[PDB]
């Protein structure tokens, strides 16, 4: 283990920012993520 | 004076009280923005010249993220 | 107009709306809201000395600044027929925190907060040479001395934010 | 029998010589759940574990194992194939009736270990 | 194993402990062996060192003594940022005062 | 790992101080000391 | 002596400032109040992220068709709190999604797909998938 259940962690992360990514912008992900990460600093 | 589009992106937002918060749903609620154009060449020709000349007006408007008179916010709601 | 009261008053006026406004900071600090707030504050000041990062005891001490200046002002100014509540009845982020800006806490004692700590130093041993002594040192600078400091620094920072009780300030005779 | 056992289990129980007669018919004519009833009822008023161990088996309605209407009968103390068969059944009850839970609720382990742990020393915090 | 033992524990823990808040829904016996099934999958470093019914007891006693009835218990990280993002969120000076 | 446990009440009733705690928990302790003997409580308590 | 004392001199200095930075927000020692709304604007931005993400899940519940929202749900709980916690077991979250989308493809089959033995035999395949009462052989001798 720890490598499936990352794989499977990863899968479901990448269903739900899919069904996020599908009702949203380019444009307002990479503005949320900047000020992640500026937050982050 | 708005659509029924913003409506709906504004009354799902909740829980904001200052204009700050929604101005930090700025791409959100611009994505009220929409053209129900076609497909055609004329109509593609027509999108890149008006999106060419919003872009250069918006270059000669020359409006920061927190003053945005056309972008609907608290007042509204 | 609130940071600069004083220029618009004359002596006696200001005395007054200053007296007025202090008075009832004074009422307010004496509510078991604020005295809880500040216990917290005192309670974990070991470990909110590690970090910048605040804390949730710090940030309900905080939260009360902006309440606290909106008070005061509206204490102050509570005479004005011409001043509007409304407008400080909701506040953006912004105007909360320009409003924060102009807090004063008139609780605190208003001398000098500076004094002299005396630290005991350890002798150098003439028995041990240079790198044993100097090793001791270390020792006794990362395990008393380096504490003792950050104690007495944090001590120094914390107690410019805990006011005087009611009486304490009876008994100082600044109060009443 | 079923009925008379009833009664007798109303009435004082663990203690008499027909409630005695009753049970051993019972038990030899082999009731499915109603010996596994009257076991528990009568054996209630004397001692509590191998009665509650009954109901408790009898509420999931296990017809297997039937040791417990011989080890019932006369139940001054336990034998070894019986405290087994209990400690088999409990282990696989707490097993099934986890797992189903955490089919339910995925955080139902986690809520569960986060309400233990927080009124605790150093000691358990470090685990 | 000592089946009345571990059935008197049973029976001492039920008539101290409420024990359903823990699990609703479902009888005493299912919820005991329940928590002895999961402080035996989480606790077993302590189980080599002291007692299990005494690790139990300690634990639950502890547990109903924050409340007797259901309580929501959240762990944050703080050295992390998105825990300590969550604590500072969620947490309230109000409801701390408040003893909630 | 050190971490900080946030425990709220659903009901909204106040939970109780931690006196209490020391209050409510010798009293447990000493009811399994009477249920059974030669057990430990008093050590991991404190 | 005088080397140790220059030695002292400069750790009390760090130190002082050491402790000014990481209490600063306390006391209103520095002009204006500066530092301390710093953070409290710190706290204010941490707070909208979160409302944020929140607000987000909030439209996309309002856009999903309705039969989609206890899954989005669970995923979005998953984002939240769910992958953080090492006690949660992703494998059963993924057996949750997989029992919610055969409960969906089951009301699916309600919607008059007209289907005289596909439907029984959906039914039944359905029943035996998330282990309810019926068994497995109750459908293999339907069949
Ligand atoms: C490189 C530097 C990356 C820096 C950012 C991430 C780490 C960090 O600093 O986090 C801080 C901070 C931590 O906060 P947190 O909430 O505690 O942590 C959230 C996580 O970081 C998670 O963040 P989030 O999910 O909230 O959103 C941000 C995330 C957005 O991206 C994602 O969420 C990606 C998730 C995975 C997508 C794919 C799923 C399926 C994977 C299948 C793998 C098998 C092979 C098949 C596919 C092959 C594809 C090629 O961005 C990243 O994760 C950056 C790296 C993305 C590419 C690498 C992905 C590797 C996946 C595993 C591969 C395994 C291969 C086999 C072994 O996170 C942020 O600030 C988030 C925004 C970051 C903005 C970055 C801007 C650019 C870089 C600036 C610095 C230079
Ligand atoms: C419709 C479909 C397209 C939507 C475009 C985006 C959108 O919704 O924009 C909203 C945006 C709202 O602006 P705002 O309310 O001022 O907010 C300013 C903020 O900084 C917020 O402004 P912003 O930057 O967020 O939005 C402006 C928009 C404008 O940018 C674009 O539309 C980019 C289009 C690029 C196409 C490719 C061009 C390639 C060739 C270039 C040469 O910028 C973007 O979309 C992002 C930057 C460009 C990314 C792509 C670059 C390639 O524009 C409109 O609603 C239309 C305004 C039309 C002009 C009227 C006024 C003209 C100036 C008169 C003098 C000043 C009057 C002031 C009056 C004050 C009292 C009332």
């Amino acid at each position: 283990h720890l490598y499936t259940t990352e794989l499977l962690i990863e899968l479901i992360l990448f269903k739900y920012k899919l069904i996020i990514l599908k009702f949203s912008s380019i444009k307002y992900i990479l503005n949320f993520n900047v000020r992640k990460f500026i937050l982050f600093n | 004076q708005t659509n029924k589009e913003w409506w709906n992106l504004a009354k799902n937002i909740q829980d904001v009280k200052c204009q700050q918060e929604l101005n930090r749903y700025n791409d959100l609620l611009s994505q009220a923005y929409t053209l129900s154009l076609d497909n055609t060449i004329r109509n593609l020709v027509f999108k890149a010249k008006f999106y060419s000349w919003l872009f250069v007006i918006n270059w000669f408007k020359a409006f920061p993220d927190d003053f945005h008179p056309f972008i609907p916010g608290l007042e509204m709601k | 107009k609130f940071r600069y009261r004083l220029a618009n008053e004359t002596s006696e006026t200001f005395q007054r709306r200053n007296n007025r406004m202090v008075e009832r900071q004074i009422k307010r600090f004496q509510q078991p809201q604020y005295k809880h707030a500040f216990e917290q504050l005192q309670k974990n000041i070991a470990i909110s000395s590690n970090s910048g990062n605040a804390l949730h005891s710090e940030y309900g001490y905080l939260e009360l600044l902006s309440n606290e200046s909106v008070q005061l002002y509206k204490d102050y100014y509570e005479s004005d027929a011409e001043e509007d509540f409304k407008v400080f009845e909701n506040l953006s982020s912004k105007e909360k925190l320009v409003m924060i800006a102009n807090f004063e806490n008139n609780l605190l004692p208003k001398y000098d907060r500076s004094e002299v700590h005396l630290i005991p130093k350890r002798q150098w041993e003439p028995a041990f040479g240079v790198w044993e002594n100097f090793l001791y040192d270390i020792t006794e600078y990362a395990s008393f001395i380096a504490p003792r400091g950050k104690e007495i620094a944090a001590d120094y920072q914390i107690q410019s934010a805990i006011p005087l009780t009611k009486e304490e300030l009876i008994e100082a005779g600044l109060y009443k | 029998y079923f009925h008379s056992d009833a009664q007798i289990i109303c009435k004082p129980h663990y203690c008499i010589y027909f409630q005695d007669k009753q049970i051993t018919c019972v038990k030899m004519d082999h009731s499915i759940h109603p010996q596994i009833i009257g076991k528990d009822s009568d054996g209630i008023c004397i001692f509590q574990k191998v009665e509650k161990q009954d109901f408790y088996l009898k509420y999931r309605n296990l017809q297997l194992c039937a040791d417990q209407k011989h080890c019932y009968d006369t139940s001054q103390q336990t034998c070894m194939p019986l405290s087994a068969s209990y400690p088999a059944v409990k282990m696989g009850g707490t097993c099934g009736n986890y797992n189903e839970p955490i089919s339910i609720s995925c955080f139902y382990e986690g809520n569960v270990c986060l309400l233990e742990n927080p009124r605790v020393c150093i000691r358990i915090f470090f685990n | 194993i000592n089946f009345k033992t571990k059935y008197r524990f049973y029976k001492f823990i039920s008539t101290n402990f409420n024990l359903q808040t823990i699990i609703k829904n479902c009888n005493d016996k299912i919820i005991f062996s329940t928590l002895l099934y999961i402080v035996n999958l989480n606790y077993s470093f302590f189980y080599k060192t002291i007692k299990n019914t005494d690790l139990i007891v300690y634990l639950l006693a502890n547990k109903f003594s924050i409340l007797n009835d259901n309580i929501i218990v959240s762990k944050f990280n703080i050295s992390k940022f998105n825990d300590y993002i969550k604590y500072i969120n969620n947490t309230n000076s109000i409801d701390t005062y408040l003893e909630n | 790992f050190f971490t900080d446990f946030v425990s709220l009440i659903v009901l909204g009733i106040k939970v109780i101080k931690r006196s209490n705690f020391i209050v409510y928990n010798p009293n447990h302790n000493l009811l399994t000391y009477c249920f059974n003997m030669l057990i430990f409580f008093k050590v991991n308590g404190i | 002596m005088a080397i140790r004392n220059f030695v002292f001199k400069i750790s009390n200095q760090i130190q002082n400032l050491a402790a000014k930075r990481s209490l600063a927000y306390l006391n209103q020692i520095d002009s204006q109040s500066v530092p301390s709304r710093a953070t409290i604007n710190m706290k204010d931005q941490v707070t909208q992220m979160q409302r944020e993400i929140d607000n987000m899940a909030n439209v996309i519940r309002a856009q999903i068709p309705d039969e989609d929202r206890a899954e989005f749900e669970i995923l979005k709980k998953y984002y939240v709190t769910g992958q953080h916690d090492s006690l949660v077991d992703p494998q059963d979250v993924l057996l949750q999604l997989d029992r919610i989308q055969v409960l969906k493809n089951l009301k699916m089959i309600e919607l008059n797909e007209e289907a005289y033995d596909p439907e029984l035999v959906r039914l039944e395949k359905l029943k035996a998938r998330v282990l309810l009462e019926e068994e497995g052989a109750l459908l293999e001798y339907a069949h």
